[PDB]
């Protein structure tokens, strides 16, 4: 009878809710917000620490902090403040009668899973909880069992092909090149047209600029020479300050370093050749139906045109014979949740719960064996 | 087996006894008669014996013999004189191992006496090299105002000043020693000698570090000792950029004129690097630290070299060099970088000029803009078909709907029976002798939400995995079935129902009156969907059931094969009524008025005519999307969702040829599209009209004649 819970801890955004809704009810960016400067009017509501939306409603006055960091966690506090925070104050329901599912991207450390395991049990002091990969849960929700997901968020990005609903962890890649690289690169490059962004609330804005005013060029040369010959390509942006900035080719090159990562100065490959060679260290008679699955997830997916560039840069490494089929669907943002929100509230689930007994009996090395 | 000619090889194994062969720095030599069957413990010998048969042929037997105390070198040498001269033979020897104290009772047979052993044997011809050595300690000093050079200079504080600067070579690690008096340009020469030294001289195996006055390392004071005082610097002048100028004298070497010839080509450096002529041999001489530099020429004559090294030696005794003169000998591409200091803007041949460009290691998609040719489409039609599934479906099959969050079994008088809106999951086991096997399909239905179709999979992946991974899964879709599904009822239809089950409104109530359309392909799979009941749903190629809570209509078009009428009479026995067969042109007035309608229904022609199981009708769909135009198949038979927005489709009947268009589509894939259209038209085997007639079809205004051969048209699909 009790309802379980599902959060998705992205990077940049945490996506909240319970289990068997369509919608996940939360939706709010992680991180931690603390004042830098004097506070001179007393008594009001100073507080030493905002978290989420409270911290972008106030970000002029305050630093920003992530938790999370190219997907590893860093601060452990601060990610306690941020899970204090999504269950009082967001979904305002108590943790303690209320099984809980969490997320975690693969190969990641595994010091990190007993110790999201020894906060889970200990403070909050959660019935049951369980781990599950992203990508497996991505895969759920376009009701496919079978295919390659790249998934691409805030802080990383990984390719996982899967088969029969099991992961093959030899053709797992990860690609450290995700939303906060390019919002970096579109500071460093905004730069070259007069404009200066250095405060995190300026990389806030640049995020925002990122969101709303860029795309994936089908081709990059040509697009370079139709920005140089002509100004049709421009649009304009307003600054909450009320000063309008005015961007050209720079609507496009900020994609660009998805397909060539060399940009930012990496010598590691583009992500069709990741998805290429992840394709390519499987068994020979499941590739056919890799190819012609290929699932898409995350925020950093959302581009215009991206789909159109990745199945022209697969179609021209693959074989002539193969059928390739990029698959885009329209709630990609939220297919992680909607995959954990349909598992969690199966009846058939109630056995492959972590529970308190077994932890305890235990200790926290339970997480490593029945999570696989 | 090629064979040697060694003239010791020629005296073995001519007449029946037995030979012995002591190993010598690569080479044998057979030892005297009377040190026979005696052997030294730190040498490798070679043993033969050969026996006359009684039938005349002459047998062979090799031993090599090693001791506990042989080198590498010769137990190595034993091994390939044996293997060689068993290869000198015609192979008709064997060969054995024999090791000192260890020996076969065989081996201790040949000998009468017996085995004796003594201390001692020749020297191995290996000589000690240690791999990556170098016993370096030297120091320079670097000096100049324009005319930068590096002299050697003896390794002391005192041969130190502050006026110039130092390179300190102590084989993997070089220290530049920079003086606080020293000037641009010998610091940018200290920098390039060190850097020379290090990539060239030690191929990059050496660390180089840069010191100045106070922050000297261990590494300095431990060779160079405590620090004194040092004893300033003179002001750098013009005066030693002439001395500098006159170090070194250039001499060429060459028999080009038919005789000797050493003759000076320079006393002033810099020299140019063009006067290194590539066949000649030519001579630096930097003789007054003692460096004599013979480079030699790739296309220069043996005895150019020779004279060229006598000659480097010959310049030490004549203008009285000091003996420790060094003549390094430098090849072509090989070049010593003090050889280097003396030649204006010295390069090398892999060098960059200017800024340089970067490799990058990954390359984006350059394709060219290839016209594509239609005649593709039609020929080449390959196809995998099926795999395992043999079998024509009896089987033993289970069959599950999924409802909000469960899955539950359906009623087993109900296998063919489903509804478009629920996802279902089959079970299948093989009857089959070819190893049994089970096949589970998850089957999703089009008006099947997400959180069905979700569950749907991942019930699919449990129930493979509690069944121990055994059985193999098969995703499909409504419309997309397999043969072998639709064989799975036997010979039944599949019936498809409208509405379905819900989180939140549960099983939906069926229509009053309720109308199906009876498809059946070439094979003879037969489907039987529910429709909308209007007048203008009718097909004529199709078998229409009505059923009404009055009576039951079974509609028969002039296009309706055998097999659609069978399923459309067994899908009236599954609804429990009786029809009264309703042809077409035929109809009562009762079943018009039992639609609510007149007339206007789907009809061409080509959906009157009868002849379709040969020619089916082909849809391909056209697209510029990765930037070149590509015409693909879709496979399996016909729906809304095949038809893509964005791109371009087209319909071959055999006698109209329609082009369809969608909201958003360009206009190049339009115009480009009409042209390939008709080069499909030319290009088909069977050869047909060639004024078949290419219709423009736009989104939302679709004629009948389009219409018609698609299975439950929708008209508010793409209408939100
Ligand atoms: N419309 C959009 N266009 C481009 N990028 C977007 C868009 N919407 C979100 N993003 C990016 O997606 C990232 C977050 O994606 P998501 O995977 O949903 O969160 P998380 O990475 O925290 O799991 C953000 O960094 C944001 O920059
Ligand atoms: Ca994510
Ligand atoms: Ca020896
Ligand atoms: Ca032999
Ligand atoms: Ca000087
Ligand atoms: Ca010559
Ligand atoms: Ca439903
Ligand atoms: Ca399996
Ligand atoms: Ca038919
Ligand atoms: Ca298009």
């Amino acid at each position: 009878e009790t309802t379980a819970l599902v959060c998705d801890n992205g990077s940049g955004l945490v996506k909240a809710g319970f289990a068997g809704d369509d919608a996940p009810r939360a939706v709010f960016p992680s991180i931690v917000g603390r004042p830098r400067h004097q506070g001179v009017m007393v008594g009001m509501g100073q507080k030493d620490s905002y978290v989420g939306d409270e911290a972008q409603s106030k970000r002029g006055i305050l630093t920003l902090k992530y938790p999370i960091e190219h997907g590893i966690i860093t601060n452990w506090d601060d990610m306690e403040k941020i899970w204090h925070h999504t269950f009082y104050n967001e979904l305002r329901v108590a943790p303690e009668e209320h099984p809980t599912l969490l997320t975690e991207a693969p190969l990641n450390p595994k010091a990190n899973r007993e110790k999201m395991t020894q906060i889970m049990f200990e403070t909050f002091n959660v019935p049951a909880m369980y781990v599950a990969i992203q990508a497996v849960l991505s895969l759920y929700a376009s009701g496919r069992t079978t295919g390659i997901v790249l998934d691409s968020g805030d802080g990383v990005t990984h390719n996982v092909p899967i088969y029969e609903g099991y992961a093959l962890p030899h053709a797992i890649m990860r690609l450290d090149l995700a939303g906060r690289d390019l919002t970096d690169y579109l500071m460093k490059i905004l730069t070259e047209r007069g404009y200066s962004f250095v405060t995190t609330a300026e990389r806030e804005i640049v995020r925002d600029i990122k969101e709303k005013l860029c795309y994936v060029a089908l081709d990059f040369e040509n697009e370079m020479a139709t920005a140089a010959s002509s100004s049709s390509l421009e649009k304009s942006y307003e600054l909450p300050d009320g000063q309008v900035i005015t961007i050209g080719n720079e609507r496009f090159r900020c994609p660009e370093t998805l397909f060539q990562p060399s940009f930012i100065g990496m010598e590691s490959a583009g992500i069709h050749e990741t998805t290429y060679n992840s394709i390519m260290k499987c068994d020979i008679d499941i590739r056919k139906d890799l190819y012609a699955n290929n699932v898409m997830s995350g925020g950093t997916t959302m581009y215009p045109g991206i789909a159109d560039r990745m199945q022209k840069e697969i179609t021209a490494l693959a074989p002539s014979t193969m059928k390739i089929k990029i698959i885009a669907p329209p709630e990609r943002k939220y297919s992680v949740w909607i995959g954990g929100s349909i598992l969690a509230s199966l009846s058939t689930f109630q056995q492959m719960w972590i529970t308190k007994q077994e932890y305890d009996e235990a200790g926290p090395s339970i997480v490593h064996r029945k999570c696989f | 087996h090629m064979v040697v000619e060694h003239p010791e090889f020629l005296k073995a194994g001519k007449e029946p006894g037995l030979q012995i062969w002591r190993v010598e720095k690569f080479d044998l030599v057979p030892v005297p008669t009377n040190l026979y069957g005696d052997f030294f413990t730190g040498d490798a010998y070679v043993i033969l014996k050969t026996v006359q048969l009684r039938n005349g042929n002459l047998q062979y037997d090799l031993h090599y013999w090693l001791g506990n105390e042989c080198s590498q070198d010769e137990s190595g040498a034993a091994a390939i004189f044996t293997v060689q001269l068993d290869d000198y033979l015609n192979g008709r020897a064997v060969q054995h191992r024999e090791v000192q104290g260890f020996e076969s009772a065989t081996f201790l047979g040949y000998f009468k006496s017996g085995l004796k052993y003594k201390k001692g044997g020749v020297a191995s011809g290996f000589k000690h090299v240690v791999p990556n050595e170098v016993v370096v300690q030297r120091l320079f000093q670097v000096k100049g105002r324009r005319v930068v050079r590096a002299t050697e200079v003896p390794v002391s504080w005192e041969s130190f000043n502050n006026g110039d600067c130092f390179i300190l070579d102590l084989g993997n690690n070089i220290h530049q020693w920079c003086g606080s008096n020293s000037n641009r340009y010998e610091r940018l020469k200290a920098t390039q000698v060190s850097k020379g030294i290090r990539d060239n001289e030690r191929s990059g195996r050496a660390r180089v570090h840069v010191s100045e006055e106070g922050t000297e390392p261990e590494a300095m004071l431990q060779v160079l000792g405590p620090k004194p005082a040092l004893p300033a610097g003179t002001e750098d002048t013009a005066k030693e950029d002439a001395a500098n100028r006159k170090l070194a004298k250039l001499y060429k070497v060459s028999n080009g004129a038919g005789t000797m010839s050493v003759s000076l080509v320079a006393d002033e450096n810099p020299f140019a690097q063009g006067a290194l002529k590539s066949e000649d041999c030519f001579i630096l001489d930097h003789g007054k630290d003692g460096k004599i530099f013979v480079w030699k020429g790739k296309q220069a004559n043996t005895e150019e070299r020779k004279a060229a090294l006598k000659t480097a030696s010959d310049f030490i005794t004549k203008m009285d060099y000091p003996k420790q003169t060094q003549v390094s000998v430098l090849p072509e591409g090989g070049e010593t970088p003090l050889f280097k200091q003396f030649f204006k803007n010295w390069r090398d041949p892999d060098q960059t000029d200017g800024l340089g460009l970067s490799y990058l290691s990954s390359h984006i998609a350059n394709v060219e803009r290839v016209p594509f040719d239609a005649a593709t489409l039609h020929t080449s039609t390959a196809m995998a078909a099926q795999h395992g599934m043999d079998d024509d479906g009896t089987g033993q099959k289970q069959i599950w709907r999924i409802e909000g969050s469960n899955k539950v079994p359906v009623d087993p008088a109900t296998y063919g029976q489903f509804y478009g809106g629920d996802s279902y999951i089959i079970l299948y086991n093989y009857r089959h002798g070819g190893r049994q096997g089970q096949i589970i399909y998850n089957w999703q239905g089009a008006q099947s939400t997400q959180d069905e179709v979700a569950a749907s999979a991942i019930l699919t992946a449990q129930l493979d995995e509690e069944l121990g991974g055994t059985p193999v899964q098969s995703r499909v879709v409504q419309g997309k079935e397999p043969a072998h599904l639709m064989s799975l009822f036997g010979g039944k239809p599949m019936i498809i129902y409208k509405g379905g089950t819900s989180r939140e409104g549960g099983q939906t109530a069926p229509a009053s009156t309720r109308l199906f359309q009876v498809r059946a392909n070439s094979a003879g799979a037969t489907r039987a969907v529910e429709v909308l009941p209007k007048a203008g749903a009718l097909n004529s190629n199709d078998a229409f059931v009505l059923k009404t809570p009055s009576a039951a209509y079974l509609w028969v078009g002039t296009g309706a094969s055998e097999a659609e009428k069978t399923g459309a009479q067994e899908l009236l026995r599954v609804l429990r009524a009786q029809p009264v067969q309703v042809a077409e042109g035929s109809e009562p007035d009762g079943f018009w008025e039992a639609l609510g309608g007149k007339a206007a229904y789907r009809t061409s022609p080509r959906l009157k005519d009868k002849k379709m199981d040969a020619h089916p009708p082909r849809l391909f769909a056209c697209s510029n999307k990765i930037g070149r135009f590509v015409i693909e198949e879709v496979p399996g038979e016909l729906m809304q969702e095949d038809l893509a927005t964005d791109d371009v489709m087209l319909l071959d009947t055999w006698d109209q040829v329609f082009v369809w268009v969608g909201k958003d589509s360009q206009e190049e894939e339009k115009t480009e599209a009409l042209t390939s259209a008709k080069r499909y038209i030319e290009t088909d085997p069977a050869n047909r009209d060639r004024r078949t007639p290419i219709t423009v079809v736009k989104q939302g205004f679709e004629p009948p004649s389009f219409v018609g051969w698609f299975l439950g048209w929708d008209d508010d699909y793409w209408s939100v």
